[PDB]
């Protein structure tokens, strides 16, 4: 089949068509990356020791 | 340790004794862009140390009752320097930034900033009060240039947002108690690999006291404010005639 | 390359440095047992906001707690679990008397700004990349069935627009088509994406032409082209009028779906399409509001 | 042909279905994806993330609307005064309807897990003082004084170098999972209160000013997930978007 | 042509035929004729305890 | 039999649909294919054939037709005039639409790659000249002089032996792909534009002709590529064909 | 398509019919089920009593 | 004046730099250009007329009637495959009728 | 099956009937000789050198 889907997630899709854009949903893979948002600091730094010191 | 910084970039340097880390957005670094990515054929320009060095634009003051200011990027560079000269002499532009805000006060003063960077700030218009008139911002609300534009809503961002949720984007604080100094580090957003830099503004960077500023009569009165900036990792391409509008 | 200058240069370096990596997470996580701690110098609940990250304190810093095993699934906050899940985005009426649409054919632009319900969802990004699915459902003011044959256009930008309903562009010799009934249950197609660029943007910041931005050229600011992707057509397959009045709702469901940089979610009432216009006069908080701070 | 039979659910449409559908576009390639810095790929990863709390949402006209951001702090006659009080329920209408983890519950019915609160100290630098901030657990009328607020998990708060100090709200139920509670009979799933009284006082010298005010921030912890999603309850249009 | 909509707890609930909480951007919704054979779905286990 | 459902997509005839259909005579065989010269398998090799590129199109009369494929050129007074200009976009209105490679990206959306052109001196033997042709890349407007033209892309042609230049029109974008550009909003995808001046003179003998023609050929590179097939904008028919 | 037929018995509604439906939350995950005592399996334990 | 094109490229004429080009040409196929159905014939069955009054037509199978398909037939000199033919049909205003 | 289709191309198709001019359109197969119409020419010449000398 043509692989011209929109999409490392949604890998358990179903299809009867030639092209990948028409298939299920399906599952995706579950990761996260909080520390793009939460910690985006240079230097990071232990939660016991004093943050500014 | 974390308190001390030096950034040297080009033929400029700045130091400061009152800090509070440096925030690199996104985690990520800037960069070239790769083969892959590029889509142009002809062979972009690096020119390097004369357009990556520190750049100051104006100095704005802190009153009691202030709202809060923001500027434009890179609409803010496209008439400084051997900067300015290539981004009005090329059609595409890429390039990161690093911005550091600086503003200084004694230890008898109090107050409290927010320093944040939003990628396609779009700006609004209030409607003509009721809802009713489709007006558009003038082209000095929507680029002001390098002197900068006062917000007339704060609480709305002047976009129909919250504030109080804008700590979602890359910043930090200003906080008299604590520190006199902020640093961040964008890289390149947008989703094209180049664009132009005279139709096409990557973010905005918003000043806001959220906590306002006091002190006894007898103190210094003048608080002010600057903003250096400096480019990183600049490219150009598809040199043409000069172009300023 | 001999002056060391560019042997020691950084220039051309493509490769992205990120500080951080994705870990697998399918569940909550855990908390182990924790006792008293009274100790100088370590000091998990001392913060300072000023450097702009979250608090890193956990539960055992604080309190003494127990061990407890955490197996609550984290498969239902993922953005294909958040946005495959279908809602109206257009509406089309075909009246038999009326000023709209008199004639029996319709035009509409394809665009999801048009309803808050989804666009308050689909704008808590700047970027977003996903395919479609789009069905119409089909009736008459009242909701009754009645037979008919109906004829759905998709057309690209740049195609000729029909007209009137006999138009010579109905010969949909390239532009794909749907012949469909009333009686039969309502059509449903998929979509690709279409963008010339990697992603579609609800937010841009800029002008589409070069030149000079005067007051009466107002109306372009922050229109982007790489998201006006055509025109949906519409008419009733006949040479004379129908006898039904008609009614046509769309719906679209994404799947596939990637999304970039997310930014604070819509606070006031929309006014327009493609415009972050809000009522000046009435601003209202973002919540409700109490008497007194000291009391509930 | 082959003998089929049709069983009661044909000719429905149901919106949240996942199949197949005929694509319009036959061999289609759309276009590559280049690198865009900053993809999120759970929900959970901006739950994490802190935002202004509204603790004082008193005012409400138009030029006051920025006065909710802060409460203030001032010298007290030393008897161990009340400065705030606010609910703890993240879905509920209050001061969490002002943070993105408060919007975010709101397309969710059931959540699950501890939160964390954070109160920064924007005086100067000469100025001093001392904070109780507890937290009661439900079943627990509202403290009549301090005495009676130590009782809960709560913590003690000193100015200094460090300018903030944080508040960690357990999870404590007896159910798995909560649903948004609401006055009546859903009021069985309230979460408890917060409040925050003075220690010793606040002091300052001669030439510095005698009030300050404190910011609050609120997020959630890593063990924090929602279930069985809905929709929002306020719908932000008037009438026809034109 | 008849709707149902599913309104979990906390929702906002339609007041009138034209209401704004009928567009079912996220609850789920099925629209089904009186022609057709009676409609039918699942419904897993949903309650906290 | 087998229980089955139906799907929100019965019934429907979508024309771009592929699948299949009952053979109405069996066992049928066609007549062997013998060998023919000249099969096409791809379009591209068709769009990167050269053919007339109508830069003069300014009469419009039926005698006055056959003037429109080729643009004089004579001697001048030396200050480096002007000589003719045209706009670079293949699907816009314009010369490029006397080609096969306009004609045929009329049938698509979108387009990218680089373009070919190529120009042929039709005079005598004993004319000699240069020319300057320039390409402009998007954002700058219609060059005043030479002396601006010169800062773009260009060749510099002198006339001789060999009778052609040719000029590539690199591929300069910032999306990887272009829409159908046209006034107003889509003139967000122009590709600039292409001027011709005098380098230095035509010069001629005693005895020849003091006027020469110049013949535009145009064509694709080896990247062009297009997508998202649609529809011819001209219908050539005007009622009923009869 | 794949030819097919129906049958004399499509359309209908069997109460007693085990069959499959369409769900209507994807991707939902019921609640833990702790021990509680005190499970019946079969009826005829309770005939026993 | 040779009769062949231009045989110049990007490099030969400016300084280009490496581009990896990932564009696919699947979409200019000839299958992919011309299956895709067109109204090639239409048959009227009046009440009373001059036409076709007696409840009964014959149509000549032909291409060349409608310009949008025959304009595209019309770029080649032969062509062969094979065909898919759809008969819709209705009344004059598009309401469905038994018959 | 029959083999009575029209047709080094479309070689995924699906059938269900015996007759091989039934089944879908498919997939065809990606290649191209722009030299028959761009090039015809007899002797050909590189881009270098001079084309007539
Ligand atoms: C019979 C076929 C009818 C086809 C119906 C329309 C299909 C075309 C859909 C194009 C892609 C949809 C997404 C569009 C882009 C952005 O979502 C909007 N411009 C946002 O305003
Ligand atoms: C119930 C069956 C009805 C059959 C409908 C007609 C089928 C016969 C089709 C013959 C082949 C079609 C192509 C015809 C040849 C050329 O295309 C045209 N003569 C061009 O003018």
């Amino acid at each position: 089949e043509n692989s011209n889907s929109a999409t490392t997630i949604n890998y358990t899709t179903i299809n009867y068509y030639k092209d990948s854009y028409a298939a299920t949903a399906g599952k995706q893979s579950l990761k996260q990356d909080p520390d793009k948002f939460a910690n985006p600091v240079k230097d990071i730094f232990t939660e016991m020791a004093a943050p500014l010191k | 340790s974390d308190r001390v910084a030096q950034l040297t970039i080009g033929n400029s340097t700045i130091t400061t004794q009152e800090a509070a880390n440096i925030i690199v957005g996104y985690g990520e670094w800037p960069s070239y862009c790769s083969d892959s990515d590029a889509t142009a054929v002809d062979k972009p320009t690096r020119p390097d140390v004369s357009v990556n060095r520190f750049y100051t634009l104006d100095t704005k003051l802190w009153e009691k009752s202030s709202k809060g200011w923001y500027w434009k990027f890179p609409d803010v560079l496209t008439e400084t320097g051997v900067f300015g000269q290539n981004a009005q002499f090329h059609y595409l532009y890429r390039s990161g930034f690093c911005i550091h805000v600086q503003c200084n006060a004694s230890k008898f003063h109090q107050g409290a900033l927010l320093v944040a960077v939003l990628p396609e700030y779009v700006i609004g218009t209030v409607a003509g009060g009721t809802g009713t008139e489709d007006s558009h911002p003038p082209y000095k609300q929507t680029q002001p240039g390098a002197d900068g534009f006062e917000l007339q809503h704060p609480y709305v961002l002047d976009a129909g947002i919250p504030i109080s949720q804008l700590t979602v984007c890359p910043h930090q604080w200003i906080n008299l108690r604590t520190n006199n100094c902020a640093t961040i580090i964008v890289p390149y957003i947008n989703a094209l690999p180049f664009d132009s830099a005279l139709n096409h503004c990557n973010f905005g960077l918003l000043v806001v006291p959220i906590s306002p500023l006091d002190y006894d009569q007898g103190a210094t009165p003048v608080i002010p404010i600057t903003i250096t900036l400096a480019p990183m990792c600049s490219e150009f391409a598809g040199l043409r005639q000069a172009v300023t509008q | 390359d001999r002056v060391a200058d560019v042997i020691e240069s950084s220039i051309g370096d493509s490769v992205s440095r990120a500080l951080t990596h994705a870990l697998p997470a399918p569940t909550g996580q855990d908390t182990q047992v924790s006792s008293h701690r009274l100790d100088t110098g370590k000091v998990p609940a001392l913060q300072a906001a000023e450097i702009g990250a979250s608090s890193n304190a956990s539960d055992e810093s604080m309190i003494e707690t127990r061990c407890v095993l955490n197996s609550h699934s984290t498969a239902e906050t993922t953005l294909d679990s958040f946005f495959s899940r279908a809602g109206l985005v257009g509406e089309i009426d075909l009246p038999l008397k009326g000023t709209t649409n008199p004639n029996g054919y319709a035009n509409w632009d394809i665009d999801i700004t048009g309803y808050a319900q989804m666009r308050r969802k689909v704008e808590l990004f700047t970027y977003m990349r996903f395919d479609a699915e789009f069905t119409f459902v089909a009736c008459t003011p009242t909701g009754e069935v009645v037979p008919q044959l109906l004829q759905y256009m998709f057309v690209p930008p740049g195609a000729p627009k029909p007209d009137s309903r006999e138009s010579l562009a109905w010969q949909t010799a390239t532009n794909p088509s749907v012949f469909v009934k009333l009686s039969d249950p309502p059509a449903q197609v998929s979509v690709p994406f279409m963008s010339p660029a990697s992603a579609y943007q609800w937010f841009y910041d800029g002008y589409p032409t070069f030149g000079e931005h005067k007051q009466e050229k107002d109306l372009e600011y922050g229109a982007c082209p790489n998201n006006m992707m055509g025109t949906f057509s519409v008419r009733t397959v006949g040479t004379s009028k129908s006898k039904y009045p008609l009614v046509v709702r769309i719906y679209m469901r994404m799947k596939h779906v990637r999304a970039w940089i997310p930014r604070p979610m819509r606070n006031q009432n929309y006014l327009f399409k493609a415009n972050p216009n809000y009522a000046g006069n009435s601003i209202k908080p973002t919540g409700t509001s109490r008497t007194a701070i000291t009391t509930l | 042909g082959f003998p089929t039979e049709l069983k009661p659910g044909t000719n429905q449409f149901l919106t949240t279905d996942d199949g197949v559908s005929a694509p319009i576009l036959p061999n289609f390639h759309p276009t590559p994806c280049i690198h865009i810095p900053g993809e999120v790929r759970n929900l959970l990863e901006l739950c994490q993330v802190e935002t202004i709390l509204e603790v004082n949402n008193v005012p409400t006209n138009a030029t006051s609307l920025m006065e909710r951001l802060r409460f203030p702090v001032s010298a007290q006659a030393g008897k161990g005064e009340l400065c705030a009080v606010f609910r703890a329920d993240p879905g509920r209408n209050g001061p969490w309807q002002s943070t993105l983890l408060g919007q975010l519950c709101g397309y969710y019915t059931q959540w699950s897990g501890s939160l964390e609160v954070t109160f920064m100290f924007t005086g100067s630098f000469m100025a001093t003082g001392k904070m109780l901030i507890a937290y009661t657990p439900p079943g627990g009328p509202l403290p009549k004084d301090r005495a009676t607020a130590m009782l809960g998990t709560h913590v003690i708060w000193d100015f200094g170098l460090q300018s903030s100090v944080t508040l960690v709200i357990p999870w404590i139920s007896n159910t798995h999972y909560r649903a948004h509670a609401r006055d009546g009979v859903f009021d069985y799933y309230t979460t408890g209160l917060v409040s925050i009284w003075y220690q010793t006082n606040y002091v300052v010298p001669i030439g510095a000013p005698n009030t300050a005010y404190i910011i609050a921030l609120a997020a959630a912890q890593k063990n924090f997930t929602m279930k069985l999603c809905k929709d929002a309850s306020d719908i932000l249009q008037t009438g026809t978007i034109q």
